[PDB]
């Protein structure tokens, strides 16, 4: 149709190790270009193309705006972090998985957070060649999935494992597959 | 600056009144709050944005309407005496780094008849030679009465000065009849002056007060003057 | 979130301390203001707890402490001044500047009482008008003009007056009435010094 | 050393007069706001049992981002932004078993502006019970991530197609799904 | 417990 022009905001606040160390960025930006941005660890507003000067300028004149962004470390990350913490920081949701040829695939789903560890075993040893995964997919849903495949043209009297490490379980999940 | 239409309004119940609040500082948030004794300021409706209409604490017989963004207009749909009071009108902006604009603030007062409004009648008693004698001080003493509503505004004035040393005024008026509904006021006042300042002839005291009452709008039929808002003043001269 | 502003009305002598009280409720990180409506004017803000220091100096002599502990942020002024006689308004937000909704206490009247330093009480006659004016001065800080008896007879209520110029307060009070029967000499009863003159 | 992300985003694209606000935790909405209702919307309702957000807030946000649009557009000399189609995928909720409930995940990823129609195709014809959607998410790049869902009954009867219109393509795009 | 949002900024004129 016709032209269209588009503003984003983002508030970005990083935390390293709970809250021992937090960054804050505000980022503006203009038709997917970021302008200018307030960067906790700077102290004040920067432009980051020459459009958005007149923005820093403007802003980092005014004594009470970068007294409120400097604290906002502890009044807005630190705070909101403490909101989510039961239900984000320490959400679990265990894998399920399920083995099955195609090549074995390991599927493992509706795990969170999404830091998993797959491995592939044949008759005790561990298999670390010849693994594929198509990598950890989000659902978008706060449930995380991946494939982890094996190349082997599937013999019997062989025994295959797949062993799943995530922080949802305290001893791994293994589900072996014969032929 | 953030102002409102009219400072004080006289309205019969059951009417629909139009508070308006214009602001030209472009800010995208505005609110509507009524002052009333022992309650301070309380959140009738506000407006964060263009149409953006949202409850305040106290909703209940009024409307709001943002079609403009410069403009916040509060409706009492039909207006009872229970809504009589100060309305503040405030503006701000969420990207300003700073806060609140109060406005002027509309005095309004709902009466049932409008028969009822009366300008007041002033006038100023002169120092006591008692006082002077004593005190060496001269108070002379300034009475507004028959008013109603309570929309006055009493000043004095020293040779074409408005003064404010030597001035106290009552905090509120008084009914003349406690009792009654619509019972008109008085107020008093006091301008205390050195014995010399009021021996001296050429020294001119004046007492004003500024009645607001009906509006150009505001009809009438009743034989006296229409109530109308008014300046009504008395004085008096220095004597030896 | 709220704000209670206990004592509605508060007297406190000049030279005295000011304590206007102020306690909030907030589920989240607060901001308080305080307003002032001195007399025949608008609000002004007074100071403010943008939560950067706990102990907040504000205009004309003004401090705050904002006390998470006791969910309190009360106005103090070592010395009274008779210019501090108003209105003052306790404010909470959630926003670091006060351009979100500002939720405001009930607020509070400060009346300052005058140290009277040559008190000498009295009760003057003075003379369009039918009523005939009595006035009551000059008296102490601690005289409490009572209402009247006729429902005929009207008397205002105690006021000051500040003469700068001179560095003179006086109290007052206005007694009138048409009625034939009335003189300066009882329109005041109820406990005026034995001490007034006439 | 990286080890969590919370974002606050927020935005509003011009003739369309559409904005949006949300929350974001490593990539998840946490919630949204819908400047209709007026209302915080949680991504998950577990989360609106531990927690809340005064939504009123985000409609004050969107109405200074309305102006700082119309600000930056003419400090740009009314410059458009440049459209970047999306990269569509299509894959279920977990591994299929005919008669068994599953739900076919539509990934709209790396596109801008946000403005996109999508259209789930049962056999060619449209799909709409059951469906539902996120609002546009938050990429670092800037660009935009949004997820369709189809809940569904596997069969070696159906077939399935995401169709995904964006001003950024030349023609509708297709993603196709069958049971193998 | 509630969750607090950061104010968007007015731009320079
Ligand atoms: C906008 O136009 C003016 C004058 O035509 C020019 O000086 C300025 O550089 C332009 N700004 C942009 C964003 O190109
Ligand atoms: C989306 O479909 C509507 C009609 O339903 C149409 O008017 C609009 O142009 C389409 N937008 C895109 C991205 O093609």
């Amino acid at each position: 149709t016709r032209p269209r022009f588009l503003w984003q905001l983002k508030f970005e606040c990083h935390f390293f190790n709970g809250t021992e160390r937090v960054r804050l960025l505000e980022r503006c930006i203009y038709n997917q270009e970021e302008s200018v941005r307030f960067d906790s660890d700077v102290g004040e507003y920067r432009a980051v193309t020459e459009l958005g000067r007149p923005d820093a300028e403007y802003w980092n004149s005014q004594k009470d705006l970068l007294e409120q962004r400097r604290a906002a470390v502890d009044t807005y990350c630190r705070h909101n972090y403490g909101v989510g913490e039961s239900f984000t920081v320490q959400r679990r949701v265990e894998p399920k998985v399920t083995v099955y040829p195609s090549l074995l695939v390991c599927s493992v789903s509706g795990f969170y957070p999404g830091s998993i560890e797959v491995r592939w075993f044949r008759n005790g040893q561990e298999e670390k060649a010849g693994v594929v995964s198509t990598g950890l997919i989000q659902n978008g849903d706060w449930t995380f999935q991946t494939l982890v495949m094996l190349e082997t043209v599937p013999r019997s009297g062989e025994v295959y494992t797949c062993q799943v490490e995530h922080p949802s379980v305290t001893s791994p999940l293994t589900v072996e597959w014969r032929a | 600056k953030v102002t409102q239409s009219s400072r004080y309004l006289v309205k019969r119940t059951g009417e629909k009144v139009f508070l308006e609040c214009v602001q030209d500082m472009d800010h995208e948030n505005m609110f509507w709050y009524r002052q009333d004794p022992g309650l301070g300021l309380r959140l009738i409706y506000f407006s964060y944005d263009v149409k953006m209409k949202e409850k305040g604490d106290i909703p209940e017989g009024y409307s709001v309407s943002r079609e403009k963004k410069e403009r916040f207009s509060l409706i009492l749909e039909s207006a009872s005496t229970n809504q009589t009071s100060m309305y503040l009108c405030a503006s701000s902006s969420t990207g300003l780094p700073y806060g609140y604009t109060f406005g002027s603030g509309t005095r309004l007062t709902v009466v049932e008849d409008l028969n009822k409004v009366f300008p007041p009648e002033v006038a100023v008693f002169e120092p006591s030679e008692a006082e002077i004698s004593h005190t060496q001080k001269a108070t002379l003493v300034c009475l507004a009465t028959g008013f109603f509503p309570d929309h006055v505004e009493l000043s004095w004035w020293v040779n074409g000065k408005e003064v404010h040393s030597g001035v106290s005024t009552d905090p509120q008026p008084l009914k003349e009849q406690p009792a009654l509904n619509d019972s008109r006021y008085s107020l008093s006042s006091r301008l205390r002056v050195s014995a010399t300042f009021w021996q001296n002839p050429r020294n001119h005291f004046r007492c004003q007060v500024q009645f607001y009452g009906l509006s150009e709008n505001d009809e009438w039929t009743q034989d006296r003057a229409k109530p109308v808002t008014q300046i009504v003043s008395a004085e008096a001269w220095g004597r030896a | 979130q709220s704000v209670t502003q206990l004592g509605s009305h508060v007297s406190v002598s000049e030279g005295a301390l000011v304590l206007l009280r102020c306690n909030y409720s907030s589920s989240v990180p607060p901001y308080l203001f305080w307003y002032v409506q001195y007399p025949n004017q608008g609000l002004q803000l007074l100071l403010k707890y943008t939560s950067a220091a706990t102990l907040v100096k504000g205009i004309n002599g003004f401090e705050a402490e904002f006390k998470k502990s006791e969910t309190s942020f009360h106005l103090t002024k070592p010395s009274a001044h008779m210019s501090d006689a108003a209105e003052y308004f306790c404010a909470v937000s959630e926003s670091p500047f006060g351009n979100e909704k500002l939720t405001f206490g009930t607020g509070t009247r400060l009346t300052i009482i005058p140290n009277i330093q040559n008190p000498d009480p009295a009760v003057y006659q003075l003379r369009s008008s039918d009523k005939s004016v009595c006035l009551f001065t000059d008296f102490d800080s601690q005289t409490n003009v009572s209402q009247s008896k006729d429902s005929d007879v009207y008397i205002t209520d105690k006021t000051v007056l500040d003469m700068r110029s001179m560095d003179f307060k006086s109290n007052s009070a206005v007694a009138w009435s048409n009625k034939s029967d009335f003189a300066c000499a009882n329109a005041f009863n109820n406990s005026i010094i034995p001490e007034d003159t006439f | 050393k990286e080890e969590h992300v919370i974002i606050q985003a927020e935005f509003y694209l011009n003739p369309d007069q559409s904005g949006e606000f949300m929350f974001d935790f490593d990539g998840d909405e946490i919630f949204h706001v819908d400047m209709a209702k007026k209302e915080t919307v949680w991504r998950l309702e577990e989360f609106g049992r531990f927690a809340s957000f005064e939504a009123q807030g985000a409609l004050a946000n969107i109405a200074v981002d309305k102006a700082n649009l119309e600000i930056m557009t003419k400090r740009s000399n009314y410059t458009p932004i440049t459209n970047v189609p999306p990269e569509v995928t299509v894959l279920t909720n977990s591994p299929v078993e005919l008669r068994e409930p599953n739900v076919l995940i539509c990934f709209i990823d790396k596109f801008t502006p946000p403005v996109v129609n999508v259209t789930w195709l049962r056999n060619g014809k449209p799909v709409t019970t059951g469906v539902s959607e996120t609002v546009f998410l938050p990429r670092e790049d800037h660009l935009f991530r949004k997820f369709h869902y189809l809940p569904f009954l596997p069969s070696t009867e159906d077939v399935y197609d995401c169709r995904v219109e964006h001003w950024g393509l030349d023609e509708p795009l297709l993603k196709h799904w069958e049971f193998d | 417990p509630k969750y607090v949002k950061q104010n968007t900024l007015k731009l320079a004129t």
